[PDB]
């Protein structure tokens, strides 16, 4: 998909389906 | 023209003192304060007094206002001089709360010098101000900020209202839903077909709320002359674009209008038309003050009326009318020993939701690392005898409210039945097999009885007899076979064929007249007349004429 | 940086959130 | 007391579960966690078959966010006793967000949050969630920071029953079904076994008790050392979060922020995470070297506390960039302290700023720090106050930082009374007298709320029972003021000054709290303003509860208005409402029942019930026609105050029943009444009568009683009885047959006719009957009789007004 300017929830699923898994951790 | 004094209005009565000014003048400008406190009637009593006014000499200025939505009242204004407030401003708004329109659309006026001033005005529309454009004289390409207060005016009452498609699927006697077809992008739409309405995030659309009432002409306007208002019943809010509504009067004309509901910060919205509908015509009310009166033993007089509300269209009138079973003696009691007369009876708050918003915004950024026969249906039912019915039945045109009824038992208690009914609807008849019904309303039930008869059924084969002519004399007759109601007695009465006595009487139940049909006496030596008379249930009946003997 | 600032103020795009997704 | 901690510590730094469930093996064995911890994106918890006791505290804060295939979050933490508090993320301790699987907690073991506050929120399938008391565990200072929502519980959970457990504010305190909440004594604040059985306050958490009696503190109140708690920590050992630590280890120590590792500072007997004003950490990093400090930063816009955490320590800052502080929050949380930290550090700044739709800052106070603006553009603009519905003041009286250029933009700041903005006019380089009319909303800034004005009082005078009048007490300077201090309402311009107004309204509880602002739903009543400070009100509702105040409507714009409080007074008893539905029936020829209700305001203590019954003449016979044509078979029926009951001339009867009665009584009985007259009735409440009337109005006015209305009653037919008598028949030697007797003495009414019947005693023979309207029956001394030759039986009876009477016996007579 294009360009986009997600916000709410919205962002949330958004990052959810762009990725089924893997996130660096805070630390 | 009078050229009334200008300057100030502090309050209503002042626009009363000048009722019918058609010129306004006094180089002071015209002031409006009015600081009511919202009590109705305040556009009302500017355009009885101001009304009148079409040119003004000096500027005019309004501030500190209270309850004032607009200055529509100046409906004969047409052009400001403007003699000075200063030469800066021919018009002057500052402060005015609740006001959000300015004159008629369709009307439009003349300014002749100066500037204007407009700040501070929270409920009135920033792009309302730019009407006023080609209205001055000097017509400047725009009014700068120094005139126009933009970000102090309109932050809560903008109104970017993109029309929004609102139709039924359907509607019930009772109730109706609603299902807005125009589509709406909660999210960012990334341009999709269309989507001419947007919102730049779902948390900040509360949802559609939807306004609906009661109005027979279908003219209800959407605002009201009065600020609070209450004709609009309003309901929850609700994101899925659907309602449905419940508890609604059958066949009545309705109004609706739906709106959205978004955060305040936020500022777009959108807007729909002023619609109505009707309700299906559904149960019909029963029939008011039906009352009837009989006219003679074979005929009634029955009357009615239809006050209540129709909730549709009466299609006929349907009576029914039973005999019911006939008044029985009361062997309670004796009669004879005691006779009888033949007598009868008878505004939102958003807190909550940005207090969601901002922490939902602080932590994803901190994670992320990177008893009827309702067949109702004309018939009658004739007597074996065939001499009347002991049931009718009719259908009548819903445009008149009495009838008569005849061929009737000629003695007994009647119920009758008058109901109306409405049509089988289009919308009802694709299944109004599987019950479904409720076409014709209940009803109430009236009760009276037919008038005696001509005469009760004199008794007849009258004749006296003696056996073994000693022994008593005897009378016989047959039974009356139609008497009004049940035969009580009977009286055989007798006289002596001499000046000055009396006409003796008797009365006797039904007894002996199996075993001989007739009556027995061991009345004395001499000639006399003999005549009888019996009473039913429906108390005297009369005497039969005369027959005579002598006696030894 | 943080998706707050990087999306829903100013654009973005996918291939720019896929910054994120490393296990 | 110097004593044991329960269990062994072994701390561990601020972990993360993210992605998998295999991350809990990472939070093994520890009794306490440094810092902050959380668990987020696991969708399918389901592996979570482990659980871990061990673990007591967590120090700084938790969030718990989309989670799926965990049920209750006691699952995973079966012992957490206390959150410490240290830094609170959002100003929150506990966070539980867009968790689907979630429906409980079950965490029945943990006790203190130290401080910031819980949220729960858009967990749908959590249920026992209002039956928590949140307000007993955190801290009894002000700490409301109780937020839950979004659960549908009013359909999906109905499932509150609990067992029976304690029941307080009208519901059971649970966590579900089985664990219920359990307070300690007043006395603990959570430092208990159980609802009574305490340790020492020093133990945070609880306790455990060993078998020997020696009591174990599961945390320290203050501080812990070697598996001890204390009050304070050993010299040369620095206290980090929970615990006594060396220098060096301090310096191995690290605290975490959003993105910033910073090791910790052994300063000043504390692990202190960066230096204080004044101070600065060493090119060693080892200590904080004093300086001085100042520090720069860049400006921008402060969405949420969390941003505003980045701030901290900056003494300038710089960047056109307008700041602009817009935060809010759901109440007046800790937002004032936590951005005291974040910004008591600035005094300068290169750029104005800017706040708009904010919620919950009661005031800027927290700036006490700035000194100057500096302005830049928010074109020429100084200030910017735009939307925010809770914000009232700004300052500190000493503390006014100067403004150079541009000016002021206010608007929509319901609570923030104009007065305060008049102060701010010397820190602008203009020194004006006054703003220009587009800076500063003239009432859309404070008019919503009270946040000022000046004090007044009022107080009523004079009281009737329709009417009413009040008198202000405090002075009125009008003009120069004539006599300083004692309360002024000063006026500077008698010309400003119009009049007090005084508002009114009916209220039973006189808790209607002021006028409002929005068009309709008001109830009071306002009153034209007037000048000599007294005014009268009338037509009011007698003995009904009233509330009033009272304000000065002379705006005249000008600001230094007044207004008084809300205030309450009852008016005077007044006279009684008529008795409802009085109703009377009759029992027989001597009595009646009647019975009553007063469903109306009793208008005054009501006192008795005044029933009045009076004789009435019977209904007389009427010459209209003459009753023997057919006959009228049947009856047909429908001030001073005083006791006395009174009886017949001829004591037959009660000729009146005026009786006094309390208002205990609703219904009465009555007897020794005559047959077939009627009686007039009343029944009328009375109320006592007022101290000033029994001295005042004792001559007249009286108005004790309600008004008196009639009600009509029969006593029904008279009994059988006293119809005819003395009956006989005799005969004048052809010779006419006569007949006599005596007339009733007491008939029902006046006789109308006698009735006079015969039957021969011939088998099967009816009788003949005959009328006589007493004729001159007397005179003659007995009836006059012509009949046929035979012997004949008779009877007769009475016709009176109330129609037939019976038959009397019977006796025979032969003629020949
Ligand atoms: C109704 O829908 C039509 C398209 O079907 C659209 O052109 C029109 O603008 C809509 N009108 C309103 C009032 O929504
Ligand atoms: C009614 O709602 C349904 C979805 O519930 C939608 O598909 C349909 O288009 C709506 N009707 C109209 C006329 O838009
Ligand atoms: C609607 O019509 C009724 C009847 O003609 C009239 O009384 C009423 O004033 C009308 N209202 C509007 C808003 O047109
Ligand atoms: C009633 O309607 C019928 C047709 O159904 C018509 O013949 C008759 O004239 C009408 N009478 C009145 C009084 O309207
Ligand atoms: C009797 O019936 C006739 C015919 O239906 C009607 O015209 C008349 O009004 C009725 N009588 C009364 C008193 O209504
Ligand atoms: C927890 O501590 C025990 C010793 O008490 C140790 O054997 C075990 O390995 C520790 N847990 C983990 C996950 O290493
Ligand atoms: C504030 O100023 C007043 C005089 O206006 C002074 O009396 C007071 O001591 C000052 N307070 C502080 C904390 O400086
Ligand atoms: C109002 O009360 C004061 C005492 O509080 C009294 O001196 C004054 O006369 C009163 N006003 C009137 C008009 O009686
Ligand atoms: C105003 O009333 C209060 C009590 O409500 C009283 O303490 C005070 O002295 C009064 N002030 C004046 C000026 O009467
Ligand atoms: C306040 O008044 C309301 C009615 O307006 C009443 O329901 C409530 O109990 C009152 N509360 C108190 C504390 O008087
Ligand atoms: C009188 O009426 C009252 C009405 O409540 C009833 O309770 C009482 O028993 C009655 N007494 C008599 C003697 O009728
Ligand atoms: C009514 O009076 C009786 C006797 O005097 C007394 O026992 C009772 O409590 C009273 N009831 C009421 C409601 O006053």
């Amino acid at each position: 998909p294009g360009n986009h300017k997600l916000c709410g929830p919205a962002l949330s699923d958004a990052m959810d389906v762009v990725c089924p898994h893997g996130f660096n951790t805070l630390p | 023209d009078k050229e009334c004094s200008s300057g100030l209005i502090d309050s209503l009565e002042r626009a009363r003192e000048f009722h019918g000014c058609t010129i306004i003048t006094g180089t002071e400008p015209l002031t409006i304060s009015i600081k009511r406190e919202s009590g109705a009637h305040v556009m009302d009593e500017l355009k009885y007094g101001l009304a009148a006014v079409h040119k003004i000499q000096s500027s005019l200025m309004v501030h500190l206002t209270y309850g004032l939505k607009s200055l529509k009242f100046f409906q004969s204004l047409t052009e400001i001089s403007g003699d000075p407030d200063a030469d800066k401003y021919a018009l002057y708004v500052l402060d005015n709360r609740d006001l959000d329109e300015l004159w008629g659309p369709n009307q439009t006026v003349f300014i002749r010098k100066g500037g204007v001033f407009f700040h501070f005005n929270p409920k009135l529309c920033v792009s309302t101000i730019n009407q006023l454009l080609p209205m001055l004289a000097s017509k400047p390409k725009f009014f700068e900020k120094s005139d126009v207060g933009a970000d102090s005016n309109g932050n809560r009452g903008s109104c970017g209202t993109a029309v929004l498609n609102v139709t039924l699927q359907s509607v019930g006697a009772n109730s109706a839903m609603l299902n807005v077809t125009t589509k709406v992008e909660i999210g960012e739409p990334q341009k999709p077909s269309n989507a001419t309405i947007v919102f730049k995030d779902p948390r900040a659309f509360i949802g559609f709320v939807f306004y609906h009432m009661i109005d027979p002409y279908g003219n209800s306007t959407k605002s009201s002359d009065d600020p609070c208002d209450d004709r609009w019943k309003v309901s929850s809010p609700e994101k899925s674009g659907v309602m449905v509504l419940s508890n609604l009067i059958p066949y009545t004309n309705y109004s609706y209008y739906v709106r959205t509901m978004a955060i305040s910060s936020e500022l777009t919205n959108a807007e729909s038309d002023v619609k109505n509908f009707r309700t299906n015509p559904g149960r019909p009310s029963k029939v008011t003050e039906v009352v009837a009166t009989a006219i003679s033993d074979s005929k009634i007089n029955v009357t009615w009326s239809y006050l209540d509300k129709p909730y549709g269209v009466l299609t006929r009138y349907f009576i029914k009318a039973k005999l019911i079973n006939r008044p029985t003696r009361n062997n309670n009691r004796d009669y004879c020993t005691e006779p009888l007369v033949k007598a009868m009876e008878n505004e939102y708050d958003d807190r909550k939701v940005q207090a969601g918003m901002e922490f939902e915004n602080a932590l994803q950024n901190f994670i992320f690392v990177p008893d009827d026969e309702n067949t109702y249906k004309d018939e009658e039912d004739l007597s074996s005898n065939k001499q009347f019915y002991e049931v009718f039945a009719k259908e009548l045109p819903p445009n008149q409210t009495h009838f008569v009824f005849e061929k009737l038992r000629h003695f007994t208690r009647y119920a009758i039945f008058v109901v109306a009914c409405r049509e089988e609807i289009p919308s009802e008849k694709l299944r109004d097999t599987s019950f479904k019904k409720s076409l014709c309303s209940d009803y109430d039930t009236v009760f009276q009885t037919t008038k005696r008869k001509k005469f009760a059924d004199i008794v007849m084969d009258l004749k006296v007899d003696l056996e073994h002519a000693e022994s008593p004399v005897r009378v016989r007759w047959t039974p009356p076979v139609d008497p009004n109601g049940e035969i009580v007695t009977y009286e055989v009465a007798y006289k002596l064929q001499k000046p000055d006595q009396v006409e003796e009487k008797k009365c006797i139940p039904a007894a002996d007249f199996n075993q001989t049909a007739g009556y027995l006496i061991k009345l004395n030596e001499g000639l006399y007349s003999f005549r009888v008379r019996a009473n039913s249930i429906a108390g005297y009946g009369d005497f039969t004429e005369v027959e005579h003997i002598k006696v030894e | 940086g943080g998706v707050y600032d990087e999306c829903c103020v100013k654009t973005c795009s996918y291939l720019e959130l896929a910054i994120y997704c490393l296990p």
